[PDB]
């Protein structure tokens, strides 16, 4: 089977460029898009991660993919955009993974309390 | 607005997550 049974690469692993407040490659990274964590493989900072329950606002412009992470992060205390050539694709994939995973590491926030 | 991250080279027109709205 291989409709969208994608490998760890080609689609989900996107070599991005960590660029901050200038679009300046301040450490061009990866953005490993998974179910719930956006695993950015930095230069020297190692695989940074962005859990989906943190991406306030995530985007895409001309090879620029972004997300406003609403927690503290390894290297992204807020709107942290990367110059991702597959920004479109990445952002998309992300928004789509967002839609299609519902995103839970574990421990559901008691779905429908009614107590 | 902030919903575009204007990261120097490029302004990123971002969107908000359905995770906070689909828990």
């Amino acid at each position: 089977s291989h409709m969208d049974t994608v490998p760890d690469n080609h689609r989900n692993k996107f070599k991005v460029i960590n660029v901050d407040d200038d679009g300046n490659e301040l450490g061009s990274g990866i953005m490993e898009l998974t179910d719930t964590e956006l695993i950015l493989y930095t230069r020297k900072r190692d695989s940074v991660k962005w859990h989906y329950l943190c991406l306030r606002r995530y985007g895409y412009d001309s090879n620029l993919f972004s997300f406003e992470s609403g927690r503290r992060c390894q290297t992204g205390q807020g709107i942290f955009a990367f110059k991702c050539a597959r920004a479109e694709e990445l952002f998309n994939m992300l928004q789509e993974i967002m839609q299609n995973n519902s995103i839970n590491v574990v421990e559901e926030p008691v779905v429908e309390r009614n107590n | 607005g902030p919903d575009a991250v204007i990261i120097g080279m490029t302004k990123i027109p971002v969107i908000e997550n359905p995770q906070y709205f689909g828990i």
